[PDB]
RNA sequence: AUGAUCAGAUACCGUCGUAGUCUUAACCAUAAACUAUGCCGACUAGGGAUCGGGUGGUGUUUUUUUAAUGACCCACUCGGCACCUUACGAGAAAUCAAAGUCUUUGGGUUCUGGGGGGAGUAUGGUCGCAAGGCUGAAACUUAAAGGAAUUGACGGAAGGG
């Protein structure tokens, strides 16, 4: 293609690139607050977590860290912040 | 010239291939190098198979086979009429007959 | 007499067609000599070299000439043919059919001031045909072409007073080196410069105002 | 610009939907098609059908604007083309070349099958690339049925088609020829439709 | 980037590349090794 | 590794030039770039250009007419008196009437007939035509 | 191209590519000049009248005529929904 | 071997291209018609002549033979092509879709009978 | 050392067989050590496979019929070993997605070459127990030596008639 606009990519097109070669780059990962079986005690935890992040209240271990993103214990309940 | 992109062997990524026999004339060849074939036969060859199957003790046998691969280099591959000399155009033909 | 098959042919015999710019303009392909001598009856040949060729038989080689002709009229227009043939006569005869056949036009300009008629080229230009490279530069007022005396001889027939010249590569091999020097002339009217940027109505061809001249 | 009449009927849509002409090439795409609309889950992709009919009323335009319309050349070595084209060369000027283009038609004009067309019309480029060849030695605009994966070099206009199907490709042709009649004022009811079948544009067995 | 250094303070590079590349040549080689004053029979007159 | 930003620019303008395209993504724009590109512009060889701002360092989508032949960059930044000048437009100038040499001398970046009307010379940055 | 007083002199301007600005050359032998009719009023199309586009021999061999075409066509307003700008 | 040669087989095709309504698929008629028509310098290449043409009438009977072109003949060709099919195959009478086909058509902005069914892989 | 072949055959073929082949501690520092393509950086065509990681898909399959998993499938992406097609281009061509962006000649940097022999030779250093390695000429001699393709002729090369 010989004329196309770069300055206004589509949604799309920009969905499928790598989070550096986009026009300006940005993170694909993002926050969640997860909430652990008993006591409330929401706490906040990144996607792709690198540590097994644990609530304060009790040793509930919220996620354990993998390659990519951070597996979430079954009962949890998150939500992305 | 440079005859072959390929080099006549197929080599990209080791610098070394350790090599194997010629089952004809026993000269060392890189195992990439090589000319391959899987002779699967079975031992009876297909003419004495009627002697041998009503000389059987058993019915309804299995009639064994025999595998073997042959490694050959490209002089008695050549010569074995294995492998032979194409045009040049048909060199690059990849596929088995 | 001619009696043309082509219809742009059947326009340059009928009158319709005046002028060989036209056919430079729209691109029109000629593929009949007598187009172009009927368009530019005032060109005048020179054959360059008549050299054997040689190809081996059974018994001894079969040999056959080649001569190289360069046509033109001395404002703008030049034909480069080479042809291989059994007798040196009918290989001088085809190449003058074929350098008529292959005439292109000539972008001349000034060295500097505009003051009378464009002497020069307009820009620098290169051609490669083989290894030989030919660059032109443009000269100026009375320094006369300045090259070696076949691309002389075919900057005498475009029509160019004065130009410096460079070459590289095997020169000696005069085919390339006409063919190269026949390119590097060529892409005069291939450059865009200032002076044409600016834009055009972009005119209808003569193959559709006289589209009913043609056979059928 | 078009006086809105040459908008895509639903009566059009029918034709086109019944023939499966929406349904374009595997997931292999010359990235030179900006004409697919979405994908089936199947691999298939969809042609957006707005498209072809717009690029269609185009290469009507074009085909119209030609004074002698025996300068017009309609191209398939196709045997799904064949009888497409030698209708479209029976209710148009336009002469056909059905089967075996010989080369050198363009060139070498000593030929006996010497064409100098003014436009060529071809049905699949991919087949039909002695034409598009030869027509780029003599400066002659192209028209191609294209699907979503043939080779649209040296094509000027290309109309998106399921060029695999036997009514897709009779029915372009239908359309085609229907709408360069419809300019020429041959056929004077814009709105009406031909008495000509579109079934007559197709290929029969034997 | 050619070969060559192309810096704006690379001429010594660039003159003692030259120098010892000139020594590749046959004239040059001669005349400064004197080879005419040493090993000609004419030590490098024309006539004798 | 990157030692020419402005090179990187022109031979990217250069590449999407022969190509045909009508823009080209520039990475990473500095204000050299946007200096010859506002020279380019003011003679009409390039047209609009825009100055993304990324927090890095910049992109910079320039569009392009079909008007340019060859943009380059003259590397090492030679030292240019003003005898030089008329020596480096002879040299890599097409003809003596259009193209121009760009240099940055201290009023500025311009081209080389504004550094003669100026009577000012400098250092060689490129040339366009 | 012209002399010191008038005297328009460089015979043959010549023709320049609709999509790439590009002069076409005199044996561009690839190179065409697409001629679509123009229609009033009533459905017809006019004999003569038409909008003209020409297309270098570049932009045919690489396969981008076709896009170029359909980008020419729709700022002219002879299509309306065919080229898109964000691709 | 009885294989003719071009002279035999290059003019007598030319000579059905101009002469098809007179002449038939009787060899005696065709090496009488001929023998005016024509200037051959000896009989036996006469005979040979209005023999292949004869021949290649009878393969005119059943299709087209390759290598004739008279205007003639592919327009009779042309003239029996319709078979006037009953009903166009195109139309039901009493469509189908995928759901891919189903949002197109309401991109389009039309409304047209349609039956949805899934395609699936 | 031997037994054949042969005009001769201390060569090819056969039977034995020392050093070696293996290993530890020291040296040696060369190979058609080859992709005969230095390294770093940017840009310029498509395509389908595969290797490693990640993401998405109410996708198949296994297991606690439902779950994660694991293995597959589809789409995308990063990095790799390569391959196929064009020829934008390049080249003397063979060929090359780099061997392109090179007379419209400047992104950074290192090394090497300058007709064929004599010659990788003499000589002097320097490393090594040695064998040798690394540096390395000249006198003189010569009008070609060479590269890639073409057409013939031939082949104790392969097919066909
Ligand atoms: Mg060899
Ligand atoms: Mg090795
Ligand atoms: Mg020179
Ligand atoms: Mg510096
Ligand atoms: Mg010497
Ligand atoms: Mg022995
Ligand atoms: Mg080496
Ligand atoms: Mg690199
Ligand atoms: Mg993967
Ligand atoms: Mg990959
Ligand atoms: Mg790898
Ligand atoms: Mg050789």
């Amino acid at each position: 293609v010989l004329v196309q606009d770069l300055l206004h990519p589509t949604a799309a097109s920009e969905a499928r690139k790598h989070k550096l070669k986009t026009l300006v780059q940005g993170p694909r990962s993002y926050f969640l607050d997860v909430k652990c079986p008993g006591c409330l005690n929401i706490t906040t935890v990144f996607s792709h977590a690198q540590t097994a992040v644990t609530c304060e209240s009790c040793s509930t271990i919220l996620c354990t860290p993998t390659g990519g993103k951070a597996k979430l214990s079954e009962g949890t309940s998150f939500r992305r912040k | 010239p440079k005859k072959r992109a390929s080099n006549g062997r197929n080599k990209k990524g080791r610098g070394h291939v350790k090599p194997v026999r010629c089952v004809n004339c026993s000269k060392s060849i890189p195992k990439d190098k090589a000319i391959k074939r899987m002779a699967i036969r079975n031992i009876v060859e297909a003419a004495a198979v009627r002697d041998l199957s009503e000389a059987s003790v058993y019915p309804e046998y299995a009639l064994p086979k025999t595998y073997n691969k042959l490694h050959y280099c490209v002089s008695c591959a050549i010569h074995a009429r294995i492998v032979r000399v194409r045009s040049r155009e048909d060199r690059k033909n990849r596929a088995p007959p | 007499g001619w009696v043309p098959v082509t219809k742009l042919g059947r326009l340059v015999k009928a009158g319709k067609i005046t002028t060989i710019e036209e056919i430079f303009l729209h691109s029109l392909p000629v593929k009949e000599f007598q187009i172009i001598d009927t368009l530019l009856p005032g060109l005048q040949d020179e054959v360059m070299n008549i050299k054997p060729v040689q190809k081996q038989t059974r018994a001894g080689q079969r040999t056959r000439f080649k001569a190289v002709v360069v046509v033109g009229d001395s404002n703008g227009h030049v034909g480069l043919g080479i042809k291989t043939a059994k007798e040196v006569a009918g290989a001088i005869r085809a190449g003058i059919i074929i350098a008529k056949l292959s005439v292109i036009p000539i972008r001349r300009g000034y060295w500097g001031t505009n003051l009378g008629q464009p002497h020069s080229l307009a820009t620098k230009t290169t051609g490669k045909c083989g290894s030989v490279t030919v660059r032109l530069i443009p000269a100026p007022r009375g320094s006369g072409i300045v090259a070696s005396p076949a691309v002389k001889k075919l900057l005498q027939l475009a029509g160019v007073e004065d130009v410096y010249t460079q070459s590289n590569g095997k020169t000696r091999t005069l085919e390339n080196t006409l063919k190269a020097a026949f390119v590097a002339i060529g892409n005069t009217y291939g450059f865009l410069t200032p002076n044409l940027w600016a834009e055009q109505p972009l005119p209808v061809s003569p193959l559709d105002i006289y589209s009913d001249e043609a056979s059928a | 610009s078009l006086p809105a009449t040459f908008d895509l009927t639903p009566e059009d849509a029918q034709l086109l939907l019944a023939a499966n002409t929406h349904l374009g090439a595997r997931n292999v795409q010359v990235h030179q098609e900006p004409y697919v609309f979405n994908a089936r889950p199947d691999g298939v992709h969809v042609i957006n059908v707005g498209k072809t009919w717009e690029k269609l009323v185009l290469a009507a335009r074009i085909i119209a604007a030609i004074p002698n319309p025996e300068d017009v050349v309609a191209i398939s070595s196709r045997t799904f083309g064949q009888r497409a084209v030698l209708k479209f060369a029976a209710h148009t000027g336009a002469t056909p070349i059905a089967g075996r283009f010989t080369p050198g038609s363009f060139t070498n004009y000593i030929t006996r099958s010497f064409k100098e067309p003014r436009l060529v019309i071809v049905t699949d480029p991919r087949s039909d690339a002695q034409a598009i060849k030869e027509a780029s030695y003599v400066n002659i605009p192209v028209i191609a049925l294209t699907d979503l994966d043939s080779p649209s070099e040296f094509v000027d206009v290309a109309i998106p088609c399921n060029n695999r199907g036997k009514h897709s490709i009779g029915l372009i042709w239908y359309l085609l020829a229907r709408e360069v009649l419809r300019l020429r004022g041959a056929l004077v009811d814009r709105t009406q439709p031909w008495s000509i079948m579109p079934d007559l544009y197709f290929y029969r067995d034997p | 980037g050619k070969g060559k250094p192309r810096g704006l303070n690379s001429a010594r590079k660039l003159r003692v590349h030259r120098r010892n590349n000139r020594w590749a040549e046959n004239n040059y080689k001669k005349r400064l090794l004197g080879t005419a004053f040493k090993s000609s029979p004419f030590g490098g007159s024309s006539h004798a | 590794t990157r030692s020419s930003v402005l090179a990187d620019a022109l031979n990217a303008i250069n590449n999407a030039e022969k190509t045909g395209k009508r823009q080209v993504l520039i990475r990473p724009s500095s204000k050299v770039i946007i200096k010859f590109l506002q020279v380019m512009q003011k003679h009409g060889y390039i047209g609009e250009f825009e100055y993304i701002d990324d927090h890095r360092s910049g992109k910079i989508v320039v569009q392009l007419n079909g008007r340019l032949n060859k943009c380059g960059v003259i590397s090492p930044r030679f030292n240019v008196k003003i005898g030089d000048i008329e020596k480096w437009t002879a040299n890599l100038l097409p003809a003596r009437q259009f193209g121009y040499v760009i240099l940055t001398t201290s009023a500025g970046i311009m081209d080389h007939e504004e550094a003669r009307r100026k009577h000012v010379s400098g250092k060689i940055l490129g040339f366009v035509y | 191209m012209e002399n010191d007083k008038g005297q328009l002199v460089e015979l043959y301007v010549p023709r320049k590519c609709s999509a790439t600005n590009r002069i076409i050359k005199a044996d561009d032998h690839a190179s065409v000049q697409i001629n679509v009719a123009k229609v009033d009023e009533e459905g017809r199309a006019i004999p003569g009248e038409y909008v003209t586009y020409a297309l270098s021999g570049y932009v045919r061999s690489r396969g981008e005529s076709d896009d170029s075409l359909n980008r020419l066509a729709q700022n002219d307003g002879l299509l309306k929904n065919v080229w898109s700008y964000s691709r | 071997g009885r294989v003719r040669t071009k002279t035999v087989k290059r003019a007598s095709k030319a000579l059905i291209e101009r002469y098809y309504p007179k002449l038939t698929l009787d060899f005696q008629t065709n090496k009488r018609l001929c023998d005016e028509i024509a200037t051959i310098q000896s009989k036996r290449l006469r005979n040979k002549i209005a023999g292949y043409t004869t021949h290649l009438m009878k393969r005119i009977q059943k299709g087209p033979v390759r290598g004739i072109s008279f205007k003639l003949q592919e327009e009779e060709r042309e003239r029996k092509d319709q078979y006037v099919p009953e009903v166009s195959a195109l139309d039901l009478s009493r469509l189908n879709v995928d759901n891919q086909t189903s949002d197109l058509v309401k991109s389009l902005g039309l409304k047209l009978p349609l039956s949805v069914i899934n395609v699936s892989a």
